[PDB]
């Protein structure tokens, strides 16, 4: 607000109206990123009072109606993470519409599978989900409904092992403490380059004014104007340097909310370590959670094995799994799962004769 | 407009001005007034010394009003050099010195830079360099006596002119010609001093006249005779310039809990800015919150629909400044709605503003969508029965347009 | 003889209120765990600032002298205190070459079982003094710990230093350098930790 | 003469710093369109929401200034009804589960 | 290494620190790019010598 050098900054042009212009899209853009992550759901799913999920249970990751409603685990990442014409501007969502939507998305996962992602959320019961969820890493949905109360139990262990890790250690949520540190310390910096003589007698600028007769005052304003125009075109550079690499990564928060979230993903490594069955989005601040669940297979067992059988001059070929030996005998098992059927003509199927296929194996193939 | 360049504006919020609160009033602090100088004691005093061999009194560590030298009727003329009359009660000087002498009605002039004759060039030498000023009146009622007063005398005789205060005060006969003094006058041999002999009826130009020269030093050294303190009563809860000991700047004045140290004066915030005070006359800490400010943004649903705005003061409070408070700042010329809907034009905070009911702009909290529970339970399933086919438009950026400068036909040509 | 000098001999380098902070800040301060020179009354050099420091329950030491000469022929400072109060004076002085204190002037001015300590410095004609008193359970060296001392005078003499003596039972002497340190300050505004951040490179860390 | 150097040059700095920050956004939306040719034009996606929404079938590509339209074309199930469900029926003694 | 420029350097605050410590994220940067792509294996394997 000093009148002499305000009327010296209007020799340097457009330069203050191309700063602003900058950070507005910085500014827009942030907004954008967040919408493109959470507003991925066209309806405010909410789940029934009863909790009849098969044994799974999701109450940690559910809104608290005690509390902004985060759930458990999004109150503890809220908890982990932690003037001179600068301002900050609000958000366009608060954290109490993004919990909203981390809500819908988890109430609309929980009560209808993939399917709300694809048009109506159709409800299914949620074991008959996790069903499916098996058929698409390649293992029968017997396995799940044999052993139901094992994997309920491994999944509810397994997520309070996350409340034990949020509730233990800050390190964890590293990514998103850096971002705050970072805008925090390009803010210091920017102001504490107030206090800098860029080569002028004085900082201060009303120092200069009266020191100084008119002509020599404005040569040694001239360079706190160069000095300060040159510290703002450096912070709005690296704030749209840093802009590109937030997006980057909303843009891949946005890809793992419909790709992880919304369906099942073949990509390997992409929704965690395993065979990926399903994941939960959790808020946090600036940011977002993966609670990413897989299939670990657990405990191998070696056997001998054959690309086909010979029968009656036949090679036979399982229709899916693979042949096995415990050393004696001759089964077909699924390829995830040790679970061992005896060979038959309808386990398999006929291509050519014995002669062809290089490793083949003798054996009755039983005809139902 | 004018900020768009355009007289067509689209739907939007667009960021038009900066508003600014200004200082309601200036405040100064000093602490309270303490040390006058004793300066009666160089002007009234019974009697001074001889012109030759003048008389000196110090003033130091004191603070003083130096218009009395002129607002009073007691002086009979006055002068300052290197210095301004007013400016006297602003300044500051390492000490203060009061030359004090008497001479006649005539000679007052003498006493000025670069002179020449019997005062200038025998007594009391003035360089072009000096500081400090001159104070002159009538004594007659004072100093003449009747059969005139001796205890005053002027060198008229020197081997050599005197270099700038000289005071040489040394009395052996000056021999003008052939007689050898010998510890006394004769022929051409003649002591050096002469006295004014001043009597109460001499003529204005023969009676006497009191001078103090008040020669100012500053040095190396700090100052230790100044100006008063000169302050004002304090304000709070009002944006104000201020002043507290010298240290000045523009804000909010507020009462404070910050617990400051018996010798700290000045609290400061993690990035080096002033954050609060202390008041040097009640030793109370007052923080300080800058004079409020923010970005002034226009709301309209383009004049291809409407002249109606409304305008959002951010991070402002409307206290400041249909009127309504949000959290992105005092919002005025929308009406707020009890309703949500999708966000139109954006806001901030969860607040969204549109064009609708004839019309005005509405201010409302935007709606994230429909609520849904779902028919959710342990042994139902829904399954469609038809289906749409759904044919959806994406579109991308590929591609800028290619530019080419020529940098040194840009910069000079 | 010598003592290891510890973390002692901070000072409030301002007027400035700070909490809750740590202040990095370069100035005249006695480096951490330099050599005091140790004694139990020699004319001393002054460098560019001294660290005094006493160990008492005597109460022998009562003033100190500073100047170019310590002498008669040049204003130099004074100070004492006069069993009732501190007193300061700025003068050619008079007395016995090796002054003592029994069992013209420019300028004046009026204000084991304890240890109490002094810093002294001159800057652009003023002379700051600055101190702390304590107590100790330590006898024959200063106590490892920390406290940091707080003004007492910022005289405007105009006048300079190069040696200085103790007028008057055992006392420890050290020389301020030019050094770059990181001041803890807590809530309550108070320094009540510090790095030397050119003692080694965990402290430059 | 020296001072429109230091200013134009200074301009035209600000013009290329930002003109390079800007060619990385559209490289990177060009590379998610190209990407988005080979997937869903010369394939049929799995990925879900990558190429329209609800279950993707095909799409077409369109030429636009300076960019490129996707026609998507997505199967969406319509019209819902509620029955009962179980996860296996039991019949002589065992349990059987649909293929 | 001149002492004359070094002091007048100081006079434009924190330009040369914050030049020093965007080349430091960019050098930190490249080890991390470099163990996303091969680090992504638990165990040494090895073939068989057959
Ligand atoms: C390989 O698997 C077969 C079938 O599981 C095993 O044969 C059975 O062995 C048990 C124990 O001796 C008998 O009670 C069953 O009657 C056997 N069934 C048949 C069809 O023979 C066989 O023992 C296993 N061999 C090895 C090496 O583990
Ligand atoms: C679900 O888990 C929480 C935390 O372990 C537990 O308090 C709660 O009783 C469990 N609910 C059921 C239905 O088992
Ligand atoms: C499988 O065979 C290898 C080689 O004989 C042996 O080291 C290993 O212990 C066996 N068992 C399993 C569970 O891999
Ligand atoms: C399998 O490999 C071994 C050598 O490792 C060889 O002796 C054997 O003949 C091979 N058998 C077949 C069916 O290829
Ligand atoms: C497999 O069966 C064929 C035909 O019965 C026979 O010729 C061949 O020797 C058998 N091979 C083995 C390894 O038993
Ligand atoms: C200043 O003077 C007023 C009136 O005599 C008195 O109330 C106040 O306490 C004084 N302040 C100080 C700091 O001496
Ligand atoms: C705005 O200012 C008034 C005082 O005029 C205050 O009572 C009110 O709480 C303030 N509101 C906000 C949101 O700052
Ligand atoms: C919104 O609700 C408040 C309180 O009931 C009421 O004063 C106001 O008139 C309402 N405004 C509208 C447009 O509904
Ligand atoms: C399916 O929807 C079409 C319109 O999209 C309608 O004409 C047709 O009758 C519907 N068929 C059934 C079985 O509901
Ligand atoms: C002390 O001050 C005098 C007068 O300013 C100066 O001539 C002298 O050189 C100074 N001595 C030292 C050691 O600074
Ligand atoms: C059957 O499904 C529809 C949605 O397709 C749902 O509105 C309805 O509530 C369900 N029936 C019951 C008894 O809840």
């Amino acid at each position: 607000d000093s009148t002499e050098c305000s009327n010296l900054l209007l020799q340097y042009g457009s330069f203050c109206t191309q700063l602003n212009r900058a950070l507005t899209g910085i500014a827009v853009e942030q907004d954008k990123n967040t919408q493109e992550v959470f507003a991925q759901v066209k309806q405010i799913y909410k789940t029934p009072p009863i909790k009849d999920f098969g044994g799974f249970n999701f109450s940690q990751i559910l809104p608290d109606p005690s509390k902004s409603k985060r759930s458990f685990i999004e109150d503890l990442l809220f908890n982990k993470v932690t003037f001179n014409g600068l301002t900050v501007l609000p958000p366009l969502l608060t954290d109490e519409m993004i919990a909203q939507y981390t809500s819908a998305l988890l109430a609309g996962t929980i009560t209808s599978g993939w399917t709300f992602g694809a048009g109506a959320a159709l409800q299914i019961p949620f074991a008959m989900q996790m069903a499916y969820r098996f058929n698409g890493i390649g293992v029968t949905q017997n396995v799940l409904y044999e052993n139901q109360k094992l994997i309920a139990n491994q999944f509810n262990s397994a997520i309070g092992k996350i409340q034990d890790s949020l509730s233990s250690t800050a390190s964890a949520l590293g990514k998103l403490q850096d971002v705050v540190n970072q805008n925090a310390q390009a803010l210091n910096t920017l102001v504490k380059q107030l206090s800098s003589n860029f080569g002028a007698i004085s900082s201060v600028l009303n120092d200069i004014l009266s020191r100084l007769d008119k002509v020599e005052a404005e040569v040694q304003i001239d360079r706190l104007i160069t000095g300060r125009l040159q510290s703002l075109q450096t912070y709005v550079t690296q704030q749209l340097i840093r802009a590109a690499e937030i997006r980057a990564s909303a843009n891949l928060a946005a890809t793992k909310m419909s790709e992880c979230v919304l369906g099942q993903s073949k990509r390997v490594d992409f929704c965690g370590k395993g065979y990926h069955l399903m994941s939960f989005p959790q808020s946090a601040p600036h940011g977002v959670v993966f609670l990413h669940v897989t299939y670990v297979p657990a405990q191998e067992k070696n056997f001998t094995t054959a690309p086909a059988i010979c029968h009656d001059g036949k090679a036979h070929f399982p229709r899916e799994g693979v042949f096995v030996s415990n050393g004696t005998h001759w089964f077909v098992t699924q390829r995830n799962f040790y679970e061992p059927q005896i060979i038959t003509t309808d386990n398999t199927f006929v291509s050519g004769n014995c002669d062809v296929v290089i490793g083949i194996v003798n054996n009755t193939v039983y005809d139902p | 407009k004018c900020t768009l360049k355009s007289f067509t504006v689209e739907k939007g919020i667009y960021q038009t001005s900066n508003f600014r609160v200004q200082p309601t009033e200036s405040i100064v602090r000093f602490p309270n007034i303490t040390n006058l100088c004793p300066f009666g004691e160089v002007f009234n005093a019974t009697r001074f010394a001889s012109v030759y061999a003048w008389n000196r009194k110090r003033i130091s560590n004191c603070v003083a009003d130096y218009s009395v030298l002129y607002n009073s009727a007691s002086f009979s003329t006055f002068k300052c050099y290197g210095v301004s009359p007013t400016k006297l009660n602003d300044l500051c000087f390492t000490n203060v010195y009061a030359d004090s002498f008497v001479i006649r009605g005539d000679e007052v002039r003498q006493i000025a830079p670069g002179q020449t004759g019997k005062i200038a060039d025998y007594n009391y030498k003035l360089p072009d360099d000096f500081t400090g000023c001159v104070i002159a009146w009538n004594s007659n009622n004072l100093d003449s006596k009747v059969g005139g007063n001796y205890n005053y005398l002027f060198r008229l005789f020197r081997k050599s002119n005197l270099k700038p205060f000289e005071r040489d005060i040394s009395t052996e006969i000056y021999q003008a010609g052939s007689t050898p003094c010998n510890g006394v006058e004769g022929f051409n041999c003649y002591f050096p001093l002469q006295s004014y002999g001043f009597q109460p009826t001499n003529g204005v130009g023969y009676q006497p006249y009191r001078v103090v020269v008040l020669s100012f030093e500053l040095l190396h050294a700090p100052a230790t005779v100044c100006g008063p303190k000169k302050s004002t009563n304090l304000v709070k809860n009002k944006c104000v310039n201020f002043n507290f000991n010298g240290l000045t700047g523009t804000g909010v004045l507020t009462e404070s809990n910050k617990k400051f140290l018996p010798f700290q004066q000045f609290g400061r915030d993690i990035a080096d800015t002033t954050d609060a005070v202390r008041d040097p006359q009640t030793l109370e800490i007052l923080d300080i919150t800058p004079c409020s400010f923010g970005g002034v943004s226009v709301i309209t649903p383009g004049t291809n629909t409407s002249n109606q705005v409304a305008v959002l003061y951010q991070g402002v409070n409307c206290t400041e400044v249909n009127v309504f408070q949000t959290r992105a700042g005092c919002l005025i010329g929308a009406e707020h709605v009890n309703n949500s809907y999708e966000c139109d034009i954006p806001i901030g905070a969860g607040i969204c503003a549109s064009y609708q009911t004839s019309q005005s702009v509405i201010a409302y909290t935007m709606s994230l969508g429909a609520e849904n529970s779902v028919a959710y339970s342990n042994n139902s399933i829904a399954i469609p029965t038809n289906f749409t086919i759904s044919v959806t438009t994406e579109i991308l950026p590929v591609s800028m347009t290619k530019t080419s400068v020529d940098c040194t036909m840009y910069i000079c040509g | 003889a010598y003592t290891n000098s510890f973390t002692r001999g901070v000072y409030y380098p301002d007027k400035v209120f700070r909490s809750s902070v740590l202040h990095s800040t370069q100035d005249l301060f006695l480096p951490f765990f330099s050599n005091v020179t140790w004694f139990h009354n020699p004319v001393l050099p002054f460098n560019d600032g001294v660290y005094f420091a006493s160990t008492e329950k005597s109460n022998i030491i009562r003033g100190w002298i500073f100047g170019t000469t310590l002498d008669s022929k040049t204003q130099s400072l004074l100070i004492v205190n006069n069993a009732t109060n501190v007193v300061i004076k700025v003068c050619e002085f008079q007395f016995c070459n090796d002054p003592f204190l029994g069992v013209n002037c420019t300028f004046e001015y009026v204000s084991f079982k304890n240890l109490r300590e002094f810093v002294f410095k001159n800057i652009d004609g003023y002379f700051k003094i600055y101190s702390k008193h304590t107590p100790i359970n330590l006898v024959r060296d200063l106590p490892q710990g920390f406290s940091a001392l707080e003004p007492l005078v910022d005289l405007p003499i105009g006048i300079n230093i190069t040696r200085f003596q103790t007028l008057l039972a055992a006392y420890y002497v050290g020389y301020l350098q030019p050094r770059t340190f990181l001041l803890k300050y807590n809530e309550n505004g108070t320094i009540t930790d510090a790095v030397d951040c050119a003692l080694d490179p965990l402290s430059e860390t």
